C-alpha cells in the first residue's frame, strides 16, 4: 500500500500497469462486518382483502397436457421462425 | 450481439514483420511474463497465519452443530421431529419420550456428524431454534467414534458456544 | 442457496459493495492472466490446432458450451432462450474461427469480461423486493411469521415433513452452465418426491467426444484435451 | 443434579447408567462419559412461578421473535397451574 | 401376447451354439487370466467355475432372456482378456472371504430366526 | 456477391465459390425424388409446396447476399448443405415406407401419466 | 489412436438417491453435482422445478 | 396479469409448436402414435419401438425442423407397464430454437436399434442405459458398464433395486485384497411414508376406473 | 405389420436370470401384493388408490452403538407402486418372486339420511349433535 | 330403475334416490374436504368444509346433508365453492393453538392436510385466541381441549356406537367446550377408537404420546388375538419395534374400530 515508493516504480514498471491504481487484496475499502439492523420488504399477498388463494394457485392453475392427435391446401409451419443472424458487437467487433 | 475472439489478421508491412521477427528472434512476450511475475515477487503476500489469524466469516455460518437452551436453562427441543424429516443425508435420529415432569422432550438425539453435510436444513427446519451449527469448524478426531455425537455431546456444546450462538442469531433473526 | 421458488435467505446489507470492489479488482487480474499467457508462444504453440473439431462433428456430437462457441456455432442458451432475467441485459458471446483449444481458452476468457459487464449491470440494477416466492406452499414462510401466525406454522410443518407436491409433468430444463449447457429431466409422480430427474451433464457429452478431439495429436497433448474438454468427474461420472 | 452410578460413571438425564456386567463399558474406560452438567429436569424449576392476572397468557418465550411460537395457555384450571408446552414456564393466576 | 422378437438368436438350437461358443471362448481365456493377472488360483478351478455359473441359469427356456445372457458373459469375458478387472474383481468370483452359511434346517435354526 | 468469403466463420464446412447453380442442382435433385413419391403421401404435399418456392428465390436473386436475407438459412454455404441431408433425407423416407398406416395402439393403456 | 476413456471412478447414484429423497432435500445433491462450479447448478434443478409447479419467482 | 406467482403463459408458442405437432404426425403417420404438447410449452412425440432410426433421422434433416444436437436419452422404468422401460430422446433445434422429445416403450428382452448412426453423439448416453437400466440396443458396436463398477451384477435404476444395493466393499487382510460381501448396513435407510391422504390437484384426476 | 421375425413365444416370462437377485432373495423373499389401507387418523383416501409390492420383514438387531437398528436384508424400503393387479402379479414372476395377493377392501355402501337422525319410533332418533 | 340421474363438474353419474353430495361424488373418485362427518357414524353438516356451490343455485350447499335430485350437476372446483372451503377453513385456523411441533397428529392431522390443499398461505388473525381447560377422562387418552374443532364427532360415536353418554359440549356461543363438565373416564371397551375418529390432536394416545411421528412408521398388517373377532389391525412399527395398533378397514367383521386391550 506498506510499500514504499521505490518497490512501487519497480512493480509498476516490471508489469507495466498501474497496480496501486486497485490492489488484488483489500485494506480499508470493504464494508464494516457488523451491520446495522436491516427491515425486510413484503411481497404481493401480504394483504388481508382479496388475496383468495383459490386465484392465485399456481399449482392448480396447471391442466393436463392438451390432446393434439391421437391414433384412437394446408401450409407448412416451421416450430419456430428461424433465429435471426446476431450483429457483430458494437463494443469492439473483432479481437 | 456476438464478439470474435480470433479474426485479426497480421499486417504486412515492413514495421509489423519487423515487430514478429522482432517479438521470436530475441524472445520479448517471454521477457513480458518474466516482468509480470518480477513485479508480484515485490509484492505483499495474503497468507494469514493459522491459528494466529484466520480468514474472515459471516453470522451465517454453518458448521459445527450445537443444541440450545431457553434462558431458564430448560431445552429447546420439543421432539417436533422436523430436523430429521428433513435432513437429508438422515444424520438426525432421535426418540421422544413422556418426560416425568411433562414437557415430554426427547430422549436420544444423535447427529452422525460423518453423515451430515452442513446444508443448513436443520436449523431452519426447527420451530424453536433448538438445534444450530456454531462457527467452530476445528473439532477433528482421530476416531470414528467421536464424529458420531449424541445429545450428551450436543447438549455440552450448546454449554461451551452460547455466546457465539446467541450474537450470531442475533445478527441474523431478521433475515432469515 | 437457490430454491424453488427463489433464493431462502436475504441479501446481507453491504454484501453487494463488496461485490462492486472484487468487480472493480477482477477485470484487472483478467488482464495480468491474459500478459502472461495470451502471447506466450509456448503456451499458443502448445494450444493452437493441438486439438480441432469441425462444425457439424461438434453439434451432431451434442457438444455445448465453450466448444460450439470456439468452434464458431452461433448458439447461447442465454441470448436464444433467454431464461430467468438474462433477457434484459447486454453482453456478447464469445464465439471464434479455427475451433482449436486456443480460441476455446480465448473463448472463456473474453467470457471472464463479457461476465464482468453483466454484474456490474446486475449490482447497478438490483430492484427491491422479497426473496421468494409469496405462495407458502412452496415457499416456508419467514420465521416471525411461523411463530406468529398459525397457517405459517402448518404449512412450514407440511413444507418440512413432505413438501410441496409437484404437479405430474415431464420437463427438460436446460440452462448455460458456466461450463456447458446443464439440464435435468425431472418426472413428477404427482407427490412430493421426483419420480425420476436425469441430470444433462455438460462434460459427459465433451467426453464422450474425446475420441474425435484426440485423434493424431501426440500423446503429451490429451492431458490438454482434457483440460479443454473441460471434464470435470463430477458430473461426467455424474 | 446427577448422581454416580455403582459402577462409577454418572446418569444422564434421560436416565442412562450402564451396568456393570454390560461389555459396553469398555467405550468409556480409558475416558470420561459425556453428561451435561445441568439437568433441564431441575432446570426448570428455580424459575419463579409467573402471577399474572389474566384469563389467558400468550407465552412467546422471551426474545419475541427469537422464541417458540406463540401458545395462548389457559388459567382456569385451579387445582393445576399453567403450563407452556413449549417452555415449560408455570403460569398461574395468584390465588384467582 | 404371443409372438416375440428375438435379441440375436430366434431358434434354441443356435441360441444354445452362442452359448457353446461362449463356452468355447472362455475355457480358453481361463488359464491366460489367471496368468497374466498374476493369480493365485490354478486352471482347473476356474474351469469348473465357469463350468457351474453356466448351471445355476442352465434352467431356463425363453430364446430372448438367455441370449441377452450370452452377450452379458462376453460382457465380462472382454473386460478380463484386458485386463480391464484388477484381482479384488474376478476373485469376488471365487468367493473366499465370506464366511459359509447354514444349509441344513436346523444349522440356520441354530444361528438365527432368519428363513 | 462481391468478394469471395475468407471463411463461412464455421471451421469444417467451406465456403464453395459457385453457389447459385449448386443450390439449384440439389433443389432440381429433390423435386425429381419427389417425382416418385405417391400424391396421397403428406410428404409430397409439403416438400413441392417448400422446394418449389426455395427453388424459385434461387432463380430470383442473382446476388448471394440478397437472397441470403430470404433464405434465413444463415449464409447460402451451410444450405447447400442444409439441401443436402435434405437431398439425404428425402432418400431415406423412400425405403423407409413411412405413408401406410401405424403397425397398433400401444399396449392397453402403455401411455398416460399419473400411473 | 485409441481414445476410449474409462469413467465412472466418482460414480455416485445420484438419480437414485434423488428417487427417494423430496425436491427439497434434492436440492443439495445438484450443488454436488458439478465439484468447480457448485451455484449455477442449483439453477438448472430450480428452473425446472418451478416450471413444473406453474410459479415464478419475484423479481428480486 | 396482476398475479406476479404464477409462471406467466406464452400462448403464441403453444399453438405455433402444436401446429408443429400435427405436421409431425401428418407425414409420419406410420411411427407417431400420440403427439403432446404440455403446459410448459413442449412437444412429446410418441413413437413406436421401430421406427427409432428413420423418425430421428427425419428431425435431424428436414429443411422445415433441422432438430438435432441430441441431449439425452433416459428411460423411466415405469413398473406398472406392460413395458417397463420408456427410452426418451431429447433434441434441441438450433435454427428455431426450440426443443423436441420423442418417447418409445420397450420391454427388457425388445432391443433398441441403436441411434448412433443418427446422433453419433448418443454413442455413450445408451452405454449407461444398458447398464443402469439394462434395456439392450441392438446393433451397436461397443456397449459396456460406463457409470457402475466393474464386474457389478444387476440394473441399479430398475426401480426394483434398492439404494444400498447388493454387496458392500472392504479391505480383508487374509487374501490382502478389497471383498466384497452381501450388505448389511450400519444404519437402515429409513424410509418415510409421507404421501397426503387427502385429494391432491383437481386437475389431473384418475377418471373412475 | 412389424416384421423383425415376430415369432410365437408361449413360456412364461422369466427375466429372473438378468434382474440381478441372489439365489436367495429371489425365493425366500415372499412378497405381498395389497393395497394400503387408509390410515384411521385421516379421512383423507387418495392412498388407497394404487398397489404395492411390500416384502416381509427381516431381523432388525440393535447396533453396539448409540442404537441404529442395523439389518442386512437389501429388501426392505423398495415398496412398489401399481395401477391394478395382474400387472402386479405380472411383475411377480418375471423376476421369480413367490406372490401373496389380496383383493382390495372397497367400501361397503354408505346409505345415510339426515332425516333418520330425527325420528318418531325409531331407534335412530339422534340426541345429540 | 328408480335410480335418479346428475352430474358431476361434468360426467354424468347415476346415483340412489336419497342420495346425499358425499356419496355422489364419491362414485367417480372424490373426496369432498370434510370435518365432522364420517361414512358409519351419523350425520353432522356442522363443519361446513363439504360446501360446494352449483351453476343456478344462488347458496352453496351443504354437500353431506343434500339429498341430490335429477340435473345437480356438482360445480366441485367452482371459484364461489373454492372461496366457501377457504373461509370455512380459516375460521377453523383462527382459534386453534399453535401446537403442531408438539401435537401427536402432526403428520398425519386432517387439519393440516387439508389446509395444504383447500387452505390459503397466510393469517388475516391479528386479535388473541381462545384456550380451553384439559380435561383427563382416563389414563390411556389424553384431551388438549383446546385443539378440538368442535366437530362434535366424539360426542355421536360414544352416543351411537359405544352405547355411553360421557361426552358433551357445554357452554354456548364461541366457548362451546365439549367435555363432561364434571370429572369422569371414558370407560367404553371401544373408547380407543375415538382417538382415530378426533380429526385433531385433542385427542390422543397416552401411551404413545410423544414416542414416534406418523412418516416413519413402517405400517404392517394383522388381527387381534385378545378376541376372537380376529379384528384386523395395522401394526405401525419403527426402527425394529413396535409402537402403535391401529385399525384396518374389514366392515363386516370389524368396520374400522378395535378393542381398547388390542390397541
Ligand atoms: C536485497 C535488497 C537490499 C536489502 C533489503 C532492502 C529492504 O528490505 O528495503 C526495504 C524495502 C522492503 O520492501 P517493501 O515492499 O518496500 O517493504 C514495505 C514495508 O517495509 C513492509 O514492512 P516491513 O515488513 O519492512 O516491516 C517489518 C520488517 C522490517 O524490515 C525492514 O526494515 C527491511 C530491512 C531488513 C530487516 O521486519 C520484519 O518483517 C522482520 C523479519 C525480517 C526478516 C529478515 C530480514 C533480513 C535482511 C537481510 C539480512 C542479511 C542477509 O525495500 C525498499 O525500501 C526498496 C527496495 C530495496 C532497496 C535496497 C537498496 C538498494
Ligand atoms: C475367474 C474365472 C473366470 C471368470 C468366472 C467364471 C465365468 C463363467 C462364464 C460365464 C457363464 C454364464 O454365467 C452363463 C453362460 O454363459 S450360459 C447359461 C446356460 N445356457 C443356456 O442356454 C441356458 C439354458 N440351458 C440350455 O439351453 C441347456 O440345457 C444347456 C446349455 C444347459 C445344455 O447344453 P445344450 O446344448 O443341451
Ligand atoms: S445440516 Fe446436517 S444435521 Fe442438519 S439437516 Fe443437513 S445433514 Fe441433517
Ligand atoms: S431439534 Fe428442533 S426440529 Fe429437531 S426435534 Fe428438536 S425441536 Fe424438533
Ligand atoms: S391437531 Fe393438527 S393443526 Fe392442531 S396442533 Fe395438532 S397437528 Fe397442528
Ligand atoms: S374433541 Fe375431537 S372428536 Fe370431540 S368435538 Fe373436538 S375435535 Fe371433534
Ligand atoms: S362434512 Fe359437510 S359440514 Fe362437516
Ligand atoms: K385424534
Ligand atoms: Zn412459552
Amino acid at each position: 500500500a506498506s510499500a514504499t515508493r521505490v518497490i512501487q516504480l519497480l512493480r509498476n514498471w516490471a508489469s507495466g500497469r498501474d497496480l496501486q491504481a486497485k490492489l488484488q487484496l483489500r485494506y480499508q475499502e470493504i464494508s464494516k462486518r457488523t451491520q446495522p439492523p436491516p427491515k425486510l420488504p413484503v411481497g404481493p399477498s401480504h394483504k388481508l382483502s382479496n388475496n383468495y388463494y383459490c386465484t392465485r394457485d399456481g399449482r392448480r392453475e396447471a391442466m393436463p397436457p392438451s390432446i393434439v392427435m391421437s391414433s384412437q391446401e394446408k401450409k407448412a409451419v416451421t416450430p419456430a421462425p428461424p433465429i435471426k443472424r446476431w450483429e457483430l458487437s458494437k463494443d469492439q467487433p473483432y479481437l | 450481439t456476438y464478439k470474435f475472439v480470433n479474426m485479426r489478421e497480421p499486417s504486412m508491412d515492413m514495421k509489423s514483420v519487423t515487430d514478429r521477427a522482432a517479438q521470436t528472434l530475441l524472445w520479448t512476450e517471454l521477457v513480458r511474463g518474466l516482468g509480470m511475475t518480477l513485479s508480484y515477487l515485490f509484492r505483499e503476500p495474503a497468507t494469514i497465519n493459522y491459528p494466529f489469524e484466520k480468514g474472515p466469516l459471516s453470522p451465517r455460518f454453518r458448521g459445527e452443530h450445537a443444541l440450545r437452551r431457553y434462558p431458564s436453562g430448560e431445552e429447546r427441543c420439543i421432539a417436533c421431529k422436523l430436523c430429521e424429516a428433513v435432513c437429508p443425508a438422515q444424520a438426525i435420529t432421535i426418540e421422544a419420550e413422556p418426560r416425568a415432569d411433562g414437557s415430554r422432550r426427547t430422549t436420544r438425539y444423535d447427529i452422525d456428524m460423518t453423515k451430515c453435510i452442513y446444508c443448513g436444513f436443520c436449523q431452519e427446519a426447527c420451530p424453536v431454534d433448538a438445534i444450530v451449527e456454531g462457527p467452530n469448524f476445528e473439532f477433528s478426531t482421530e476416531t470414528h467414534e467421536e464424529l458420531l455425537y449424541n445429545k450428551e455431546k450436543l447438549l455440552n456444546n450448546g454449554d461451551k458456544w452460547e455466546a457465539e450462538i446467541a450474537a450470531n442469531i442475533q445478527a441474523d433473526y431478521l433475515y432469515r | 442457496y437457490i430454491r424453488p421458488g427463489g433464493v431462502h435467505q436475504d441479501l446481507p446489507l453491504g454484501l453487494l459493495d463488496d461485490i462492486y470492489e472484487f468487480s472493480k479488482n477482477f477485470s484487472f487480474r483478467i488482464d495480468e492472466l491474459e500478459e502472461m499467457l495470451t502471447n506466450n508462444r509456448i503456451w499458443r504453440n502448445r494450444t493452437v490446432d493441438i486439438g480441432v473439431v469441425t462444425a457439424e462433428d461438434a453439434l451432431n456430437y451434442g457438444f455445448s458450451g465453450v466448444m460450439l462457441r470456439g468452434s464458431g456455432i452461433q448458439w447461447d442458451l442465454r441470448k436464444t432462450q433467454p431464461y430467468d432475467v438474462y433477457d434484459q441485459v447486454e453482453f456478447d458471446v464469445p464465439i471464434g474461427s479455427r475451433g482449436d483449444c486456443y480460441d476455446r481458452y480465448l473463448c472463456r476468457v473474453e467470457e471472464m469480461r463479457q461476465s464482468l459487464r453483466i454484474i456490474s449491470q446486475c449490482l447497478n440494477k438490483m430492484p427491491p423486493g422479497e426473496i421468494k416466492v409469496d405462495d407458502a406452499k412452496v415457499s416456508p414462510p419467514k420465521r416471525a411469521e411461523m411463530k406468529t401466525s398459525m397457517e405459517s406454522l402448518i404449512h412450514h410443518f407440511k413444507l418440512y415433513t413432505e413438501g410441496y407436491q409437484v404437479p405430474p409433468g415431464a420437463t427438460y430444463t436446460a440452462i448455460e452452465a458456466p461450463k456447458g449447457e446443464f439440464g435435468v429431466y425431472l418426472v413428477s409422480d404427482g407427490s412430493s418426491r421426483p419420480y425420476r430427474c436425469k441430470i444433462k451433464a455438460p462434460g459427459f457429452a465433451h467426453l464422450a467426444g474425446l475420441d474425435k478431439m484426440s485423434k493424431g495429436h501426440m500423446l503429451a497433448d490429451v492431458v490438454a484435451i482434457i483440460g479443454t474438454q473441460d471434464i470435470v468427474f463430477g458430473e461426467v461420472d455424474r | 443434579g446427577v448422581r454416580t452410578s455403582p459402577t462409577g460413571e454418572k446418569v444422564t438425564h434421560t436416565g442412562q447408567a450402564y451396568d456393570d456386567g454390560d461389555y459396553r463399558r469398555v467405550r468409556f474406560s480409558d475416558r470420561q462419559k459425556e453428561v451435561n452438567e445441568n439437568f433441564a429436569i431441575d432446570l426448570i424449576a428455580e424459575q419463579p412461578v409467573s402471577e399474572v392476572g389474566s384469563r389467558v397468557i400468550s407465552c412467546d418465550g422471551g426474545g419475541g421473535a427469537l422464541g417458540h411460537p406463540r401458545v395462548y395457555i389457559n388459567l382456569d384450571k385451579e387445582t393445576k397451574t399453567g403450563t407452556c408446552g413449549y417452555c415449560g414456564l408455570q403460569f398461574r393466576q395468584p390465588h384467582h | 401376447g404371443t409372438s416375440v422378437k428375438p435379441i440375436f438368436s430366434r431358434d434354441m438350437n443356435e441360441a444354445k451354439r452362442r452359448v457353446r461358443e461362449l463356452y468355447r471362448a472362455w475355457y480358453r481365456e481361463v488359464p491366460n487370466t489367471v496368468h497374466l493377472f498374476q493369480l493365485d488360483i490354478s486352471v482347473k478351478q476356474g474351469r469348473d467355475k465357469v463350468r457351474e455359473m453356466f448351471m445355476k441359469n442352465a434352467h431356463v427356456t425363453d430364446p430372448r432372456v438367455v441370449d441377452l445372457l450370452v452377450i452379458k458373459g462376453k460382457m465380462e469375458l472382454e473386460e478380463t482378456i484386458n485386463v480391464w478387472k484388477q484381482r479384488t474383481h474376478i476373485m469376488r468370483f471365487f468367493h473366499e472371504t465370506e464366511a459359509p452359511r447354514p444349509t441344513d434346517f436346523l444349522s440356520k435354526f441354530y444361528v438365527g430366526h432368519d428363513p | 456477391a462481391g468478394l469471395l468469403k475468407k471463411t463461412t466463420g464455421l471451421v469444417g464446412l467451406a465456403v464453395c465459390e459457385t453457389p447459385h447453380e449448386r443450390l439449384k442442382i440439389l433443389y432440381t435433385k429433390i423435386l425429381d425424388v419427389l417425382g416418385q413419391i405417391p400424391k396421397n403421401a403428406a410428404y409430397r404435399k409439403y416438400t413441392e409446396q417448400i422446394t418449389n418456392e426455395k427453388l424459385g428465390m434461387v432463380k430470383a436473386e442473382p446476388d448471394v447476399k440478397k437472397l441470403e436475407e430470404q433464405l434465413q438459412g444463415g449464409q447460402i454455404e451451410e444450405v447447400i448443405l442444409q439441401a443436402e441431408n435434405e437431398l439425404s433425407l428425402a432418400r431415406k423416407m423412400l425405403r423407409w415406407k413411412p405413408w401406410e398406416p401405424l403397425v397398433e395402439e400401444p399396449p392397453a393403456n402403455q401411455w398416460k401419466w399419473p400411473i | 489412436r485409441k481414445c476410449d476413456p474409462h469413467i465412472g471412478l466418482l460414480h455416485r447414484g445420484t438419480e437414485k438417491l434423488i428417487e427417494y429423497k423430496t425436491y427439497l432435500q434434492a436440492l443439495p445433491y445438484f450443488d454436488r453435482l458439478d465439484y468447480v462450479s457448485m451455484m449455477c447448478n442449483e439453477q438448472a434443478y430450480s428452473l425446472a422445478v418451478e416450471k413444473l409447479l406453474n410459479i415464478q419467482p419475484p423479481p428480486r | 396479469d396482476t398475479r406476479p406467482t404464477i409462471r406467466p403463459r406464452n400462448d403464441v408458442v403453444h399453438k405455433q409448436l402444436s401446429a408443429f405437432g400435427q405436421y409431425v404426425a401428418e407425414i409420419l403417420p406410420k411411427y407417431v402414435q400420440q403427439v403432446q404438447v404440455s403446459c410448459f410449452n413442449e412437444l412429446e412425440i410418441f413413437i413406436h419401438p421401430d421406427g427409432v432410426i428413420p423418425v430421428l433421422t427425419f428431425l435431424r434433416d428436414h429443411t422445415n425442423a433441422q432438430f438435432k444436437s441430441l441431449a439425452d436419452l433416459t428411460a423411466v422404468d415405469v413398473p406398472t407397464r406392460q413395458n417397463r422401460f420408456e427410452i426418451v430422446y431429447n433434441l434441441l433445434s438450433l435454427r428455431f430454437n426450440s426443443q423436441i422429445r420423442v418417447k418409445t416403450y420397450t420391454d427388457e428382452l425388445t432391443p433398441i436399434e441403436s441411434s448412433v448412426t443418427v446422433y453419433k453423439a448418443a454413442n455413450w448416453y445408451e452405454r449407461e442405459i444398458w447398464d443402469m437400466f439394462g434395456v439392450f440396443f441392438a446393433n451397436h458396436p461397443d456397449l459396456r458398464r460406463i457409470l457402475t463398477g466393474y464386474g457389478f451384477e444387476g440394473h441399479p435404476f430398475r426401480k426394483d433395486f434398492p439404494l444400498s444395493g447388493y454387496v458392500e466393499l472392504r479391505y480383508d487382510d487374509e487374501v490382502k485384497r478389497v471383498v466384497a460381501e452381501p450388505v448389511e448396513l450400519a444404519q437402515e435407510f429409513r424410509k418415510f411414508d409421507l404421501n397426503s391422504p387427502w385429494e391432491a390437484f383437481p386437475a389431473y384426476r384418475q377418471p373412475p376406473e | 405389420t412389424q416384421d423383425t421375425q415376430l415369432i410365437a413365444v408361449d413360456e412364461k416370462l422369466d427375466i429372473t436370470t438378468l434382474t440381478g437377485v441372489p439365489e436367495e432373495h429371489i425365493k425366500t423373499r415372499k412378497v405381498r401384493i395389497f393395497v394400503p389401507a387408509r390410515n384411521n387418523m385421516q379421512s383423507g383416501v387418495n392412498n388407497t388408490k394404487k398397489w404395492k409390492m411390500e416384502f416381509d420383514t427381516r431381523e432388525r438387531w440393535e447396533n453396539p452403538l448409540m442404537g441404529w437398528s442395523s439389518t442386512a436384508d437389501p429388501l426392505s424400503n423398495l415398496v412398489l407402486t401399481f395401477s391394478t393387479k395382474e400387472d402386479a402379479v405380472a411383475f411377480a414372476e418375471k423376476n421369480g418372486w413367490s406372490f401373496d395377493v389380496e383383493e382390495r377392501k372397497v367400501p361397503k355402501p354408505k346409505s345415510k339420511s339426515y332425516g333418520a337422525n330425527f325420528s318418531w319410533n325409531k331407534r335412530t332418533r339422534v340426541s345429540t349433535k | 330403475s328408480n335410480l335418479i340421474e346428475v352430474f358431476v363438474d361434468g360426467q354424468s353419474v347415476m346415483v340412489e334416490p336419497g342420495t346425499t353430495v358425499l356419496q355422489a361424488c364419491e362414485k367417480v373418485g372424490m373426496q369432498i374436504p370434510r370435518f365432522c362427518y364420517h361414512e358409519r357414524l351419523s350425520v353432522a353438516g356442522n363443519c361446513r368444509m363439504c360446501l360446494v356451490e352449483i351453476e343456478k343455485a344462488p347458496k352453496v350447499v351443504a354437500a353431506c346433508a343434500m339429498p341430490v335430485m335429477k340435473g345437480w350437476n356438482i360445480l366441485t372446483n367452482s371459484e364461489k365453492s373454492k372461496k366457501a372451503r377457504e373461509g370455512v377453513m380459516e375460521f377453523l385456523l383462527a382459534n386453534h393453538p399453535l401446537d403442531c411441533p408438539i401435537c401427536d397428529q402432526g403428520g398425519e392431522c386432517d387439519l393440516q392436510d387439508q389446509s395444504m390443499m383447500f387452505g390459503s398461505d397466510r393469517s388475516r388473525f391479528l386479535e388473541g385466541k381462545r384456550a380451553v381447560e384439559d380435561k383427563n377422562i382416563g389414563p390411556l387418552v389424553k384431551t388438549i381441549m383446546t385443539r378440538c374443532i368442535q366437530c362434535t364427532r366424539c360426542i355421536r360415536f360414544a352416543s351411537e356406537i359405544a352405547g355411553v353418554d360421557d361426552l358433551g359440549t357445554t357452554g354456548r356461543g364461541n366457548d362451546m367446550q365439549v367435555g363432561t363438565y364434571i370429572e369422569k373416564m371414558f370407560m367404553s371397551e371401544l373408547s380407543g377408537n375415538i382417538i382415530d375418529i378426533c380429526p385433531v390432536g385433542a385427542l390422543t394416545s397416552k401411551p404413545y404420546a410423544f414416542t414416534a411421528r406418523p412418516w416413519e412408521t413402517r405400517k404392517t398388517e394383522s388381527i387381534d388375538v385378545m378376541d376372537a373377532v380376529g379384528s384386523n389391525i395395522v401394526v405401525s412399527t419403527r426402527t425394529g419395534e413396535v409402537m402403535r395398533i391401529l385399525p384396518r378397514m374389514h366392515e363386516d367383521i370389524n368396520e374400522e374400530w378395535i378393542s381398547d386391550k388390542t390397541r
